[PDB]
């Protein structure tokens, strides 16, 4: 289950708005297969493995 | 086990005394192969409706009999050198070696 | 419910119904079919295996059983004799008869429903699946009550318990010398015999003596062996009227017959005198066990072969080719080359039209497709599988007869002595018996002799 | 374990008055192995199995 | 089992298209003996106080590493074939091969 | 339960302390022990035996990773380059790290507590267990991307997926090519070897390629090469001050020393410039691993060798006499026949007073105590355990880099010009290494050369039109 901590720079790639559209969906579609599918979902499952993501607002 | 004995337990239990459980009743088959399985490891080929085995269609057991194993039991040809009694001692001796428990109803 | 559905769920795995079928023409039918037991049921990890409920060892449990309780049951407890329980309301013109089992559903009940008599009990749990059968569990029954009492006659302070294990172990050599000095080599044949069964050394603690799961189907061979009816024969060997041909399909659980129409003699008679049915290559296996096995117990007839090949697609069993080369036989890849390896190009054509490959056939089917051995009924592949099982139930069996310290040097010169014809004296009204090898003499009065030219078991040596 | 057919004779012979008395012992420990620890115990399998034991009735 | 692939799975499925789990991930050993437990199916020898094995008492594993193993490890031999990276890739490997799970307390 | 409880209840079998311990005084405490999860828990019927975890085959798991989840988190996800993940927060002079693990109980914290650096992320759990392994993996991680990457300039079109594929046959083929050319036969000998690895004809879907429990056990045999310390070497390969030889007991789950105490580049130069242990029969396995194993992490040191018997029992493998017979070598049933066995009376006595019989002996005692094959560092029993295994993993294995299909006579070609000390040359600092075989060669000066005298692997028969 555990978030991984290099797992945090692709919370980096979906947030940048110059990243490509390709690039996230590949992204969006690997967060899925561990059943998180929103960018919400994605850094609250980041908090809650013990993360700093209040860079994230 | 008992490091001296005379007879047989009725289980087969301690006949080989460094593995115990070997020949004895209520076990596993031991496997001279590897298992083939549908999936692997517990599905039987022919399971699953177009499912081939190493790439061919498994063949009904009852079409296999039907084209090669049924024949015109009036063409019987009698064993000059075997009596009926050489068959029974087989399915009495197999009733000593083997039996293969199903679930009921 | 595995006997009245035809769906495919947890443990069914009915036997579908190809077009064309000669009998059953509705292809939403189905041949009943129950997987075997797992052994580790449930699991995802594990690779599925089945279960043996018997003793590997060839110690004659199908007689005394295989579990404690079931062992208990079999003897009788009213006293010191030693002996084993013998029918309390039929006997047979004055002999034993096996005790009747308690079964909930019992099939022997459905075959003469105004016989209303049902399956006996013995050691193992098939004892009443034919007649003949039955009555070679009766005749051992009565060897063990014979070999009790004469032995209570010899040693009168041995107590119930000891009587009951010498004359247990006697009954298991018994079964060890008819099957390796008798029985096996005409099944394998002389060359696999020397192959597969060299001479016996001593007891190897390192052979492994369980039965492996491909040898509950190779040693099913024996389904080609059987023929279509039930012989019964006179005193002189003559048919036993009226019935002297019944047909198998109405002896299946027929326990009545053994009590009713006249006991194990005529039966032991018709198996010492009727051939055994030859497996040929287009005559594999008889249609009453093809079409009507248990027809009278059972909503539809079982195909014996066919269960046989969804059995060891139940079992995991790998396919003909790769027992060839577990055997160390070439594995046939083409037509031409299966057509080599059966000297039958038109079963190797048929074979292929059905498995498409000869990795795919199934062991069974494959293994009696074979031609025999000279002189013996089974082909090399079944004779590599049956011949390495029975090495191993001789050389890793601490109980074997021959092992030392089990018998004495005179205890064995003596058991070298038994044959089944002797047995068939000793505890039937039968006066004259096959010659030679029972299992090859096959033909009355040529192959046949007065009971008193046979030698008897001899157990001045069990003195004590 | 059913009961069985046979075990009705022993039931005949714990009831024969001149029955011996090591023999009905051998007996009545055997039905313990199983759980039937009197006579009642016995007879009422017996009954449930499917065996009549009205005709042992004193 | 694909009937033609370029690459191996990740758990090892299918490597072998006749038996697929043979080497895969997750799965039992496979035994090349019949097992030795001190009740023939489960127990290992050492565990019930005053059980021998095959007539012996069965020796604390401590006790036998005290005894045989147990060295100076100043007086350590270096061995001049060897490099230390030669250890180094056995462990490597080993771990490319087995890892034996044990129950999370 | 089994690692602060002495009590012997399921699933925990610890090892009781002797009188007379030389370190363990206290005989009411114990070695914890937890027994190995059953395949069939719970069951009366079948014969206990143990899982394996990762895949038998020599494919690099350990890298990649033996299960499917395991194996998409240790890619680099966020581009299509086919690349492993890599550490985000700590570089070694420039070069990668393995990612972090994030475990709920992380041993490596315990190690350094003001560093708190927690264990790597890796294709196997272990990867941490002592900075050399360590080192080894993300060398490895390195000739992926290095792998990846030159793909990625020679095939454009390639996506990740295939990139990644590629990389990981190359590295699966390297491991496979290191271990039967360079280190087994150093393990075997040349008469084991020729023995138990004849040449490779083809791919036999008839060979059973799973590891057998007894070589969990008997590959253990290495066990007997370690040494008490970690050995760190600068670019002259002299002692990298300040601690040159760190005790073992001090460098177990210490992954804040490859990421603070400056990278692999001064382990591997250890690894290649210091000797291994010999396996001597009075020198059997040293005090770091006997007596203080994992002692940093744990509320007791323990003993890997004892540990090792105590598994074998865990596990139900027969004794010495049988695995000999296995073998078809002779089984002793004397002391003076175990002399002749051992080369070495003394042992035997030794052995025989502990076990009383040889048929008891434990395997991987058994195994390390017969003296070596000449030319290896294992006796007959070892040798014809672990060659039976490598054989069967060869041979059953279908992608097997020689097997026809898997690499065209090109690649193949390429792949045979690959070597250990070229991958280090490759993905370190590094500039001088070992010649020769890397596992015999172990004395700096006389046993190096420099990476610019060794051939490159070529990929030029990897690009696709
Ligand atoms: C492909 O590889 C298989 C397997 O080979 C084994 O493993 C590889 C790694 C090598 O080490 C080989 O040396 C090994 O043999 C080969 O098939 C095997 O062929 C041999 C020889 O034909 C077979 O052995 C025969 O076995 C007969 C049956 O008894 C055996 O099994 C019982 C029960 O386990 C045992 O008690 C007995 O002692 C035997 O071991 C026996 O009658 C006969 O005399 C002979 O020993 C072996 O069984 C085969 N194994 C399998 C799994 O098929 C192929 O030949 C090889 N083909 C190639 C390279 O083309
Ligand atoms: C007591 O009996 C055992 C078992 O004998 C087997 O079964 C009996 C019924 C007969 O058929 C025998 O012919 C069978 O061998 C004997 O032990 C075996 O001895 C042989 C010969 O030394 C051993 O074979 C060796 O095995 C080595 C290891 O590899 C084998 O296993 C792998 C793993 O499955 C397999 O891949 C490979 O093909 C081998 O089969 C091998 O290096 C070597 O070349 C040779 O094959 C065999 O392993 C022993 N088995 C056991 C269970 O220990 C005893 O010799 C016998 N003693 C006496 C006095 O009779
Ligand atoms: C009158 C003769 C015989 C039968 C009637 C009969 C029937 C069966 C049946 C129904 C099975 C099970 C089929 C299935 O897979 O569900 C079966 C299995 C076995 N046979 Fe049969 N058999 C008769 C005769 C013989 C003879 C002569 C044999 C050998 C020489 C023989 C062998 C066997 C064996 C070993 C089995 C498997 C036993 C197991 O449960 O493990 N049989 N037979
Ligand atoms: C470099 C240091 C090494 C260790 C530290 C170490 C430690 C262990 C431990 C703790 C086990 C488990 C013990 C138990 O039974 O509880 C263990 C098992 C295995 N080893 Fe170890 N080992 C170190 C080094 C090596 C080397 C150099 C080996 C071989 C060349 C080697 C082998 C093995 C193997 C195969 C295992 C079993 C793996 C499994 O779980 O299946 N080890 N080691
Ligand atoms: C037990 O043996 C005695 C004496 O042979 C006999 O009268 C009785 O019927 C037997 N009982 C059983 C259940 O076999
Ligand atoms: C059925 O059993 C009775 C015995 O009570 C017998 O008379 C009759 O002939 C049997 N019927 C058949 C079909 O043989
Ligand atoms: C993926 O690769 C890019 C480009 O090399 C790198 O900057 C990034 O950190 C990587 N992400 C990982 C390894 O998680
Ligand atoms: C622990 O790590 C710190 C910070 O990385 C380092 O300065 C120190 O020397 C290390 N040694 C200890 C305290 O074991
Ligand atoms: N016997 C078997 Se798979
Ligand atoms: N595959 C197997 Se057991
Ligand atoms: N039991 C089953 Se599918
Ligand atoms: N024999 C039988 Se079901
Ligand atoms: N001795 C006896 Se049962
Ligand atoms: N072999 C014999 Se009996
Ligand atoms: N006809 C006859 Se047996
Ligand atoms: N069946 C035939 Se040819
Ligand atoms: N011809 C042949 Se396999
Ligand atoms: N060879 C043959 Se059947
Ligand atoms: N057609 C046929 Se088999
Ligand atoms: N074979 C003959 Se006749
Ligand atoms: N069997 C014969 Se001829
Ligand atoms: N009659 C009887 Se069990
Ligand atoms: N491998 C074993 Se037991
Ligand atoms: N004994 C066993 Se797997
Ligand atoms: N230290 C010692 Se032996
Ligand atoms: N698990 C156990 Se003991
Ligand atoms: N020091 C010691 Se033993
Ligand atoms: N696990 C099993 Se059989
Ligand atoms: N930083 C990291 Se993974
Ligand atoms: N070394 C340390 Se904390
Ligand atoms: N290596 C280890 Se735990
Ligand atoms: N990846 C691929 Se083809
Ligand atoms: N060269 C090699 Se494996
Ligand atoms: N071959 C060798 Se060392
Ligand atoms: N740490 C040290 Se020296
Ligand atoms: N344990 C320590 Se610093
Ligand atoms: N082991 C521990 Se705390
Ligand atoms: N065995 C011996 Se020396
Ligand atoms: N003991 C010894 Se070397
Ligand atoms: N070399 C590297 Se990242
Ligand atoms: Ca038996
Ligand atoms: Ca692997």
């Amino acid at each position: 289950a555990n978030f991984l901590e290099h797992e945090l720079s692709y919370i980096d790639v979906l947030l940048d708005k110059n990243a490509d559209q390709a690039t996230k969906d590949n992204l969006r579609s690997y967060f899925a297969d561990k059943g998180l599918h929103s960018i919400k979902d994605i850094i609250n499952k980041a908090k809650q493995d013990g993360f700093d993501v209040s860079k994230y607002e | 086990c008992p490091e001296q004995d005379k007879y047989r337990t009725i289980t087969g239990m301690c006949n080989n005394r460094r593995s115990p459980t070997l020949g004895a009743s209520n076990r596993a088959f031991v496997r001279w192969l590897p298992a083939e399985y549908e999936d692997g490891f517990s599905l039987p080929y022919g399971w699953t409706p177009g499912v081939k085995r190493n790439g061919f269609p498994v063949a009904l057991a009852r079409a296999v009999s039907n084209e090669i194993v049924r024949f015109p039991t009036d063409q019987l040809t009698p064993d000059q050198e075997r009596s009926l009694m050489f068959m029974q001692w087989g399915q009495l001796l197999d009733h000593d070696l083997d039996f293969t428990p199903e679930p009921a109803a | 419910n595995c006997e009245t559905s035809c769906v495919q769920q947890p443990p069914c795995f009915p036997l579908k119904i190809p077009p064309n079928d000669p009998r059953i023409k509705n292809q939403a039918d189905c041949i009943p079919f129950f997987r075997s037991c797992p052994a580790c049921p449930g699991s995802n990890i594990t690779i599925r295996n089945q279960i043996n409920a018997l003793t590997s060892f060839v110690d004659a449990s199908m007689v005394y059983g295989s579990e404690e309780p079931l062992a208990r049951n079999l003897r009788n407890m009213s006293n010191q004799l030693g002996l084993l329980a013998v029918n309390q309301r039929f006997q047979d013109n004055g002999r034993a008869l096996l005790p009747f089992d308690n079964l909930h559903d019992d099939p022997c009940l459905l075959t003469n429903r105004s016989a209303r008599i049902p399956c006996f009990l013995a050691g193992d749990t098939r004892s009443s699946e034919m007649p003949e059968l039955t009555s070679m569990h009766t005749l051992l029954l009565r060897e063990h009550n014979r070999l009790a009492t004469e032995l209570k006659s010899l040693n009168p302070r041995w107590d119930g318990e000891r009587l009951y294990q010498e004359a247990r172990k006697i009954v298991g050599a018994m079964v060890q010398i008819i099957t390796y000095r008798d029985y096996l080599p005409l099944v394998l044949g002389p060359t696999a015999m020397r192959k597969y069964l060299p001479t016996y050394r001593s007891y190897n603690d390192s052979v492994d003596p369980r039965i492996a799961n491909v040898f509950t189907n190779a040693f099913r061979y024996g389904h080609t062996l059987i023929q279509p009816f039930m012989f019964r024969l006179d005193n002189r060997y003559q048919p036993m009227e009226p019935n002297p041909r019944v047909p198998l399909s109405r002896v299946f659980f027929a326990s009545w017959r053994v009590v009713l129409e006249g006991g194990i003699d005529p039966i032991l008679r018709g198996l010492m005198a009727t051939p055994a049915k030859l497996n040929r290559q287009n005559q594999i296996a008889v249609d009453e066990i093809r079409e009507r096995l248990f027809e009278q117990v059972m909503r539809i007839g079982l195909d014996l072969p066919a269960l046989n090949m969804q059995r060891s697609r139940d079992h995991g069993l790998p396919g003909y080719n790769a027992w060839r080369r577990f055997c160390g036989l070439p594995q046939p890849e083409t037509v031409g080359q299966l057509g080599t390896v059966l000297r039958n190009l038109k079963l190797a054509r048929k074979l292929m039209e059905q498995y498409g490959t000869p990795n795919n056939i199934d062991i069974w089917m494959g293994g009696v497709s074979e031609p025999l051995k000279r002189k013996g009924r089974v082909g090399p592949l079944l004779a590599c599988i049956i011949g390495t099982q029975f090495r191993k139930l001789r050389d890793g069996d601490r109980f074997w007869w021959e092992n030392e310290g089990v018998f004495s040097m005179q205890q064995r010169q003596a058991l070298a002595q038994i044959s089944l014809p002797r047995i068939i004296c000793d505890n039937t009204g039968i006066t004259t018996v096959s010659k030679n090898n029972i299992f090859m003499s096959n033909s009355y009065p040529r192959d046949f002799v007065n009971c008193s030219t046979l030698p008897a078991l001899n157990l001045a040596s069990w003195r004590e």
